[PDB]
């Protein structure tokens, strides 16, 4: 996998990719990545995807639970600390799961990045998974603070088509999501076969590549 | 008396109050009738409600594809003991591949029961229950009452009223056993035993509550406009 | 069952009281006075031994006045088997506070975890309370020299001078009267006696029927000595404040 | 003394009928059924006027399709809420659906029982959980201490509940709809009420399939006690 | 987690038209001594099921145990004990099944391979096969260890599925057993001459014969044999 | 030391169709070069429209298979004899699969129905939990050669349609029963042919609006 | 372990055990909580039957929970230091769990859970203790008042008396207190905690004790002279 | 985490800490803040594994907190550095330990003193005039034992803390990302926002 999620004017974007992997083979071309936990908040996946289900469904279960005793909406850095704390309780116990905490809170937008170490992680940008590295070159050089939703949204797929076609355990499919304080919205799947060529062509990108 | 401020105490004369008071829980408690033939067995309850807005309370429960029983007086009571019964059916069905004999049913109801009857801080189950079924050995009929004591039947009932529909399977006794593959006429029987115990009030449409299990017929439970066909 | 004979220790009368806690008070009123006067050079304890006899060997000795640490002492009014148990868990208390935190103790801290300890016996468990009142003399860097005492209900207070256990409604009408806030120690030492020597129900106040101790800053420059009195120094200061 | 889990010569727990009369010294409930949705309103009744009254909170939020009235020792409610909610969401975890009214009701009469020498006596409080499914439709159950739960088309509790429950008797039918479900209330909590009502010692609320589970406004409800007074004068 | 010390070897099993047919020699090996001569690994359960065992012999005498209470447990309170409400091999076997599967997942497993055979109340055949890991399944014929590769080959030569089960009658299913029998005796290191074999029959019912020997062999050939390769003499 | 996993082999195929659902499977099991059983069912009707197989080491998915079986019961009984729609039985197989994540149901699971709108569905899981709907997916041993004939004959993958050369893709028609059938027959044939552990017989579950029936067929049993 | 169910219902459907606690609570010393525009204020009585009291070490009737929260009571002394400690825990467990201090009402809510809690739990007694618990919730500007009470009941109030002759102070904050208008100032408001006071406490020495509580953490104890103003000032305008 | 550095001077603490957070390959963060206030003039820096670090930095923070709400009274850094190195000799003997090392950068307001406390995962404290943990010691003390001095004011301290960073961003192979400094005085803490 390749995931990432960055902050900027109009909230923040996410994108993930879709592929799934058991050693070489490739055992899913389109699986959901994300998980909208609520209207406000999103949640990435890396790492055994068992584990990234099961943690941020019940943490999904928790942040309901703050909502009917409170009367209100948890915040994006409550969140992503009761995901941190369960992590803590299997630690050492063999976990594997890297991801974000994306939504709008009282604060404003908010990004967390969690992994199984407990580890909690308050940030503007991040990129986990195999192909992160390829990502984050991308992500690097084209990030301001002042994009557009339409630029910002193809930042986020054009960042995880870079790792996609690099990285052999990335690929598939590319899902965009670009949250407001009005809630998360969804941008689409997009296929990498297509959105290789088509990319190529507009940008003049990836000249390497004979199409 | 003296004798009656908990289970744990014998009476001068050798009762037991406590159980005795939970045994008049069921007095109170609504009629319910059982009855078999050597293919089927039938459970047939008058439910009771709270008020004209209220709903009817259910009587009846499942307990397996081949099991259930009907409550009078206190239901959560019901609710402990036909859990108990699920669990032990379900035991025997995934460790043995055999399905609960309804005798063997009944000994372990009456062994939880007895529990509560000789130790401290506990308390008498306050509900009594007819089990009916079909297994190896055909149709059956237990009543249990929360003193322990359980017994296999031909017919029955309990609850307020209830010696009137006993008296009538009395006199029905070589009729009904007879009805063998026809189970409407045996519920016929069942709803025509338990008439015997109303007062002022009739069979209504969501007032009647009946349950059959038999030869090829899992336990079902009847009620509302299945039941209109009996009225 | 066993319920028949439960006495429950636990519980409100119908005017909102603990009735074992008000028992237990019963009980201390008619135990030995103990008195504690704070000074500003100090602290001095003293306390009344119960009806003692001639064959009691008093110098090896010891049912009134108790040391927690080097710089806290108590004194017990009550049943001095329940006052051992207390005074054994504070010893401890204070221990693991100095092993943990490498400091001393602060006064309050030690006694506020003892009037805890007595308070739970108040509100669950079935058991009857501590029948013990404690005076708390000590002292620490922030608040320097404290008073403290602790009852069965495990309510504590902070005092200049207090008395328990008998004749306290006598005793601290005359502590009332003759204290001042810039008294001394030598001065706070004739007072405690000289109560004592009034509220007594024994015929006359002599050295065997007494326990005192003081806490002094009197030790070589900044650093506080507990002074646990020997019966002939009892002897003495009771000659020299001209009570025998 | 006795037993805490102890039956009368009459077949009945003491301690769970005792608990029954603290339920009659509580503040009024009351529950309409509709086919349009389920109406829950309650007397808020503050024992003093500096008493902010909207920190009163006696009708609840158990989910978005489960609402939830009480009566009685409020305090005692609080866990029984707790568990509640825990219950559906969990459930809503290990089946992605939401859960049924009755189910969720049957696991709320659950814990009335654990009583013993568990807690220590049964709760002295009685709830009015009212919400909808796809399975049933609209629903309203009372949940009592003794563990038995009876559903209703409409029902009363606390103080003034025979009085209220005969006047159910008579205007309940089944073609009411959620505005006149409404009225309805207020008039018996008005007629039962000791002082006055108005929007700031009673509360209305509502459950319904489209906007699920809602406490009114005091604004929205001082409208319908105004139409209320309008429509008993214009004859 | 254990090894198993004194071990029993190949048991065999085939349906044929009326019933099921078992068998297993009667050795307890220790490593590469045959340590003891006279143990019986097929141990009947009523008058309808016979129990066959292999591996550790500890662990099968506690099977053996297990199986004895069971049968007395069942007849408590059970006036149709020998009736309607014996015990079947179906709840046999999943009893067993359900021991082995949960000893396997406590990581202390019997070390055992198990096959039980028998007739049902409604006359039908039963056979089905269990082991330490808790491994379950049912085949025409079934064999544990060696016999799993030497005998079920022959086995499956008279019953190759589920049609052939009415065409074999128990004089030819019988003949088939004692022949793989034989066969174990040639090539099995760890097995013995002496074996036992029982028979559950819905007509017949139960019949259990001991102290079988493995007979008709075939040795004469090997005086022609000589050397490794290029010897003559 | 004792390995308390093993590998009965097989191999198992769930295909949803517009208003149905397959789930199909071979009946030989294994123990390393050894057959135990040439007809051993593996795919089971679990009640409410749903068929479930759970691949790999048998002990496990007949545990697993069981459990879930159980888990339908008691939804019957608390829940007013409500129905258990795919999706609720696919989340509640994920609990039960997790319940055992440090020491897993070392078996590669697939459920098949109808979902609530009445189209067919397939559910996908992991040893561990990780769930998925999916329109095809096979699982176990031969799982690697039959999955990419699925995406092209299935999907219509890699196919484009002709004198566009590659422009225009192949448009995605719906299959029918019979056709999903053929599928199943040929992948499990072809699957027979160059896998040692897949043979001897093959059984497809078939579900709709009408029910669950059953289809066998013989396979090569070398 | 003792198990005994001390609280129980009676006949009449009364708990004693829970009703005989508010009796302790009605013999505790009078406590009064009055919120302003932008502050609130916590008064407390102190009994002159004990005097020789040191004043410095002698626990104070108003306690900090956290640096934007304050408690204080009326009852049994004992009972409420356990209700504190638990407090206290409770607050900086929630920010160590969610990163947020508690809201005032959060925290209310939990020390009311546990007073309801010792009154249907074997082998306990309730709490001899009613709380007010006052302060400004993170950010925010609005006060808080909220009060507890044995049974577990809580609510909140704009001005709120507990303890002995509470009756009597509660009578005169309903005739004075103004919803529409409440204290504009600091001043306005301790004026009118001590005017309350005035109507039980008999002398107004050392028997009053005010504590102001402010927004963004501002918390501080007014000293004996600061009030003996308040006190001078209200008696020569009542000699009118 | 990688360097923390600590030195006390005249009349203050300052404590430099690297601003580097490191998953697998990839630098995730460069301005990541490796301390904790645990009172008003008590500063605690850590480094050690992953996600143990801030656990047990956040555990002690909250047990100062709670100790200073009841008693109403600030904690000397010797009290605290005490009860740090209590918790991390306790759980040195645990089941899985805590792998966390800490300087403790206190101002006691009593003895009107700066002190710092160095701290390991095993429980060994020794107070210092200046400290580092894992390898940072090995390229800064040599500067530090030929420059330090007692009187130093809190500028100079900052001249020879830029010399020990300026050495370690010469001769370590790792990129640390620079470090946040931080002041411990009488005034209380504050942060240096240019280094
Ligand atoms: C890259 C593809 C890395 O390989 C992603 O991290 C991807 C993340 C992901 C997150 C949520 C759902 C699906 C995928 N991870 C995987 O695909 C993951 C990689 C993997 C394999 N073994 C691992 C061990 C430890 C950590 C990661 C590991 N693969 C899986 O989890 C595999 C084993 N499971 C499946 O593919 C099965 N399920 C896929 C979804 O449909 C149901 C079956
Ligand atoms: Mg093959």
């Amino acid at each position: 996998t390749t995931t990432l999620a960055f902050k900027f004017q109009h909230g923040v974007i996410a994108a993930v990719d879709s592929r799934a992997s058991a050693g070489s083979y490739i055992s899913a071309l389109r699986v959901n990545k994300v998980i909208e936990i609520n209207p406000y908040l999103l949640g990435t996946m890396s790492g055994c995807a068992a584990d990234c289900q099961y943690w941020e469904r019940l943490l999904a279960k928790e942040c309901r639970l703050y909502y009917l005793r409170n009367g209100e909406r948890i915040s994006v850095s409550a969140a992503s600390k009761l995901l941190s704390n369960m992590m803590c309780q299997y630690r050492g116990m063999g976990l594997s799961m890297g991801s974000m905490i994306c939504g709008w809170d009282k604060k404003g937008p908010g990004l967390y990045y969690v992994d199984e170490h407990g580890t909690r992680l308050s940030g503007n940008m991040f990129s986990t998974g195999s192909g992160n590295t390829y990502a984050y070159g991308v992500l690097d050089s084209n990030y301001k603070w002042d994009l557009s939703v339409e630029d910002a949204l193809y930042l986020g797929k054009r960042s995880i088509l870079a790792a996609a076609h690099r990285d052999a355990y990335s690929g598939g499919s590319v899902n965009l999501y670009h949250v407001t304080e009005d809630g998360w919205i969804y941008h689409g799947n997009h296929d990498v076969g297509e959105l290789f060529w088509k990319v190529k062509e507009e940008e003049g990108s990836f000249n390497n590549v004979i199409g | 008396n003296n004798y009656d401020g908990d289970t744990v105490t014998f009476s001068p004369t050798g009762r037991l109050f406590q159980v005795e008071y939970a045994l008049e829980a069921i007095k109170q408690g609504s009629v319910t009738v059982g009855l078999r033939s050597n293919t089927h067995a039938v459970l047939v309850a008058l439910k009771r409600n709270a008020d004209e807005l209220s709903s009817y309370q259910k009587k009846i429960i499942k307990c397996d594809e081949h099991m259930g029983l009907s409550l009078a007086g206190l239901a959560p009571d019901a609710r402990v003991l036909s859990n108990y019964l699920r669990q032990q059916c379900n035991y025997s069905s995934l460790v043995f591949n055999r399905k609960l004999a309804v005798e063997r049913a009944g000994h372990l109801l009456c062994d939880k029961a007895q529990k509560n009857t000789q130790s401290y801080g506990g308390r008498p189950y306050g509900v009594g229950l007819l089990i009916i079924g079909y297994d190896k050995s055909g149709a059956h009929l237990l009543e249990f009452q929360p003193s322990g004591n359980v017994t296999e039947l031909y017919g029955t009932a309990i609850g307020a009223r209830s010696q009137g529909a006993k008296t009538y399977l009395e006199r029905t006794l070589d009729t009904f056993i007879k009805i063998d593959g026809n189970p409407d006429e045996l519920i016929k029987a069942g709803v025509e035993a338990i008439s015997q115990s109303l007062r002022d009030e009739s069979l209504t449409v969501d007032n009647l509550s009946i349950a059959i299990v038999g030869k090829d017929t899992p336990f079902t439970i009847y009620d509302g406009e299945a039941v209109a066909k009996y009225i | 069952g066993s319920r028949r004979y439960d006495s429950r220790t636990t519980i409100f009368s119908p005017e909102g009281r603990l009735y074992q806690v008000e028992y237990a008070l019963e009980s201390i009123s008619h135990a030995g006075t103990a008195i504690g006067i704070m000074a500003s050079d100090g602290i001095v304890l003293a306390a009344e031994r119960k009806v003692t006899s001639t064959l009691l060997e008093q110098d090896t000795s010891t049912e009134k006045l108790y040391k927690l640490n080097d710089k806290i002492a108590v004194a017990v009014a009550g049943l001095t088997a329940d006052a051992e148990i207390l005074i054994n868990t504070a010893r401890i208390h204070a221990q693991n506070y100095l092993k943990t935190y490498n400091e001393d103790i602060p006064v309050e801290i030690l006694v506020r975890r003892l009037s805890d300890i007595k308070q739970g016996y108040t509100q669950h468990g079935g058991l009857r309370p501590f029948g013990v009142s404690f005076i708390y003399a000590g002292y620490d860097d922030r608040y320097g020299y404290q008073l403290y005492t602790s009852n069965p209900s495990g309510n504590y207070t902070g005092w200049k001078a207090i008395s328990v256990g008998a004749n306290t409604s006598a005793a601290q009408t005359l502590l009332q009267m003759d204290y001042k806030d810039d008294m001394k120690v030598d001065d706070a030492i004739e007072l405690a006696l000289k109560t004592l020597s009034k509220t007594t129900d024994s015929s006359a106040l002599t050295y065997d029927r007494l326990e005192f101790a003081t806490i002094r800053k009197g030790a070589n420059d900044g650093e506080v000595y507990q002074k646990i009195f020997k019966p002939q120094e009892i002897k003495d200061i009771l000659v020299k404040t001209g009570i025998t | 003394d006795r037993g805490v889990s102890t039956f009368s010569p009459e077949g009945r727990l003491f301690q769970v009928e005792y608990s029954l009369e603290a339920i009659k010294l509580g503040s009024t409930a009351i529950g309409i059924a509709t086919k349009e949705g389920v109406v829950l309103g309650v007397e808020k009744r503050a024992t003093s006027p500096l008493l902010e009254s909207d920190s009163i909170e006696k009708i609840v939020e158990i989910d978005r399709h489960i609402g939830c009235a009480m009566s009685g020792l409020t305090a005692d409610a609080r866990s029984m809420i707790e568990h509640a909610r825990t219950a559906a969401v969990t459930h809503n975890l290990y089946y992605d659906e939401d859960i049924n009214v009755e189910s969720l009701t049957q696991s709320v009469c659950d814990l009335a029982l654990r009583f013993g020498e568990l807690m220590s006596r049964p709760f002295g409080v009685a709830l009015l959980i009212a919400g909808h499914d796809a399975d049933d439709g609209y629903q309203l159950f009372h949940a009592e201490p003794s563990g038995t739960f009876y559903r209703y088309n409409a029902k009363a509790i606390g103080s003034g509940s025979e009085g209220a429950q005969a006047e159910l008797l008579n205007e309940w039918h089944s073609s009411l709809t959620l505005k006149e479900a409404e009225l309805l209330v207020l008039k018996i909590l008005k007629q039962v009420m000791e002082e006055k009502l108005d929007e700031n010692n009673a509360q209305l609320s509502c459950i319904t399939k489209q906007d699920g589970f809602k406490i009114y406004d005091n604004e929205k409800t001082a409208e319908l006690i105004k139409e209320l007074k309008e429509k008993e004068a214009a004859e | 987690t254990q090894q198993p010390i004194v071990t029993g070897t190949s048991v065999i099993s085939m349906k044929y038209d009326n019933g099921v047919i078992i068998a297993a020699d009667n050795l307890g090996s220790y490593g590469s001594l045959l340590r003891f001569n006279g143990v019986e690994r097929l141990i009947p359960v009523g008058d309808n099921t016979v129990v066959g065992i292999s591996g550790d012999i500890s662990d099968m005498q506690h099977i053996e145990r297990l199986l004895k209470d069971l049968v007395t447990e069942n007849a408590y309170d059970n006036p149709l004990a020998d009736a309607e409400e014996a015990l079947e091999p179906s709840y046999i076997f999943e009893y067993l099944a359900t021991v082995m599967y949960q000893r396997r997942s406590k990581m202390n497993p019997l070390w055992n391979a198990i096959i039980v055979a028998g007739v049902q109340s409604n006359g039908d055949q039963f056979l089905r096969y269990v082991n330490l890991l808790g491994v379950t399944y049912s085949s025409p014929t079934l064999a544990t260890g060696f016999g799993a590769h030497m005998a079920n080959p022959l086995l499956r030569k008279v019953v190759d599925r589920e049609s052939d089960i009415p065409k074999t009658t128990v004089q030819v299913a019988e003949e088939a057993i004692v022949n793989a029998m034989r066969v174990l005796y040639y090539r099995d290191a760890r097995s013995s001459r002496n074996f036992s074999l029982a028979i559950i029959d819905k007509n017949t019912g139960l019949t259990f014969k001991k102290n079988l020997q493995v007979e008709n062999m075939k040795w004469d050939f090997a005086k022609d044999i000589k050397g490794y390769g290029t010897q003559k003499i | 030391q004792f390995n308390p996993y093993g590998d009965n082999g097989g191999t198992i195929l769930g295909i949803a169709g517009e208003d149905f659902a397959v789930l199909a499977g071979d009946t030989r099991n294994i123990t390393d070069y050894s057959i135990n059983s040439r007809y051993e069912p593996k795919v089971f009707d679990c009640g409410d429209n749903i068929v479930m197989s759970a691949n790999g080491f048998a002990a496990d998915g007949d545990a697993l298979v069981k459990r879930f079986k159980n888990s339908v019961k008691w939804y019957h009984f608390d829940h007013n004899d409500k129905k258990l729609s795919i999706n609720s039985a696919a989340r509640n197989i994920q609990h039960l699969l997790y319940s055992r994540r440090f020491f897993p149901y070392y078996v590669y699971n697939i459920i098949a129905g109808l979902d609530e709108d009445g189209k067919g569905a397939v559910y996908s899981f992991d040893p561990v939990g990780s769930y998925q709907r999916e329109q095809c997916r096979a699982g176990g041993a031969a799982a690697s050669l039959i999955m990419p004939f699925l995406d092209n004959q299935v999907n219509f993958k890699n196919q484009y349609e002709p004198g566009t050369n590659g422009k225009v893709k192949k448009p995605l028609k719906y299959l029918s029963v019979e056709e999903v059938i053929k599928l199943v027959r040929d992948s499990f044939t072809s699957a027979t042919e160059r896998h040692i552990q897949v043979g001897d017989g093959l059984e497809i579950l078939i579900v709709t609006k009408d029910g669950v029936r059953k289809e066998f067929y013989e396979l090569k049993r070398d | 372990g003792y198990d005994r169910a001390l609280s129980i219902f009676s006949p009449d459907g009364h708990i004693f055990q829970v009703e005989y606690a508010l009796e302790a609570v009605k013999r505790g010393t009078c406590a009064v909580g009055v919120k302003g525009k932008n502050c609130v204020v916590l008064g407390c009585e102190r009994r002159s039957t004990l005097k020789l009291q040191d004043t410095r070490i002698t626990p104070s009737k108003v306690s900090k929970i956290d640096s934007h929260v304050v408690l204080s009571f009326s009852g049994l002394n004992a009972d409420s230091r356990i209700l504190i400690e638990k407090a206290r825990v409770e607050a900086q467990s929630h920010r160590l769990t969610l990163e947020d201090p508690v809201t005032v009402e959060y925290l209310t809510r939990y020390v009311a859970g546990v007073q309801q809690r010792y009154t249907q739990s074997g082998g306990v007694r309730p709490f001899g203790v009613s709380t007010l618990i006052a302060g400004f919730d993170p950010r925010d500007d609005e006060p808080k008042l909220y009060q507890t009470e044995p049974s577990g009941i809580y609510s909140s109030w704009s001005a709120q008396t507990i303890g002995r002759n509470s009756k009597t102070v509660r009578e005169f904050l309903e005739k004075n207190y103004d919803r529409k208008e409440p204290p504009a100032t600091v001043e306005e408001c301790v004026k009118l905690t001590v005017r309350s006071l005035l109507e039980v406490v008999q002398t107004g020495a050392k028997n009053i004790e005010i504590t102001v509580v402010k927004p963004d953490s501002d918390i501080v104890a007014l000293s004996s002279e600061e009030i003996n103003q308040y006190v001078t000032q209200i008696e020569q305008e009542k000699q009118e | 985490m990688d360097i923390i550095l600590g030195i006390r001077v005249q009349d203050s603490v300052i404590l430099a800490s690297s601003k580097a957070v490191t998953r697998g390959i990839s630098v995730l963060k460069d301005s990541d803040d490796k301390t904790r206030q645990l009172s008003p003039h008590t500063l605690m820096s850590f480094a050690g594994e992953a996600g143990d670090t801030v656990q047990f930095a956040e555990y002690i923070q909250a047990n100062i907190q709670l100790y200073s709400i009841r008693e109403d009274y600030e904690l000397s850094p010797q009290a605290v550095s005490s009860f740090v190195r209590q918790e991390l000799a306790k759980s040195i003997r645990s089941r899985r330990p805590y792998q966390v090392n800490v300087l403790i950068g206190g101002y006691d307001k009593k003895k009107n003193k700066p002190e710092l406390y160095q701290i390991d995962y095993l429980g060994t404290k020794v107070e210092l005039p200046y400290g580092a943990h894992g390898y940072s010691g090995f390229y800064t003390f040599s500067l530090l034992d030929h420059h330090y001095r007692p009187d130093m004011t809190t500028e100079e301290g900052l001249d020879l803390l830029k010399l020990c960073v300026q050495e370690l961003e010469k001769r370590m192979p790792m990129d640390f990302k620079g470090v946040i400094v931080k002041i411990v005085d009488k005034d209380g803490i504050r942060q240096v926002d240019d280094f």
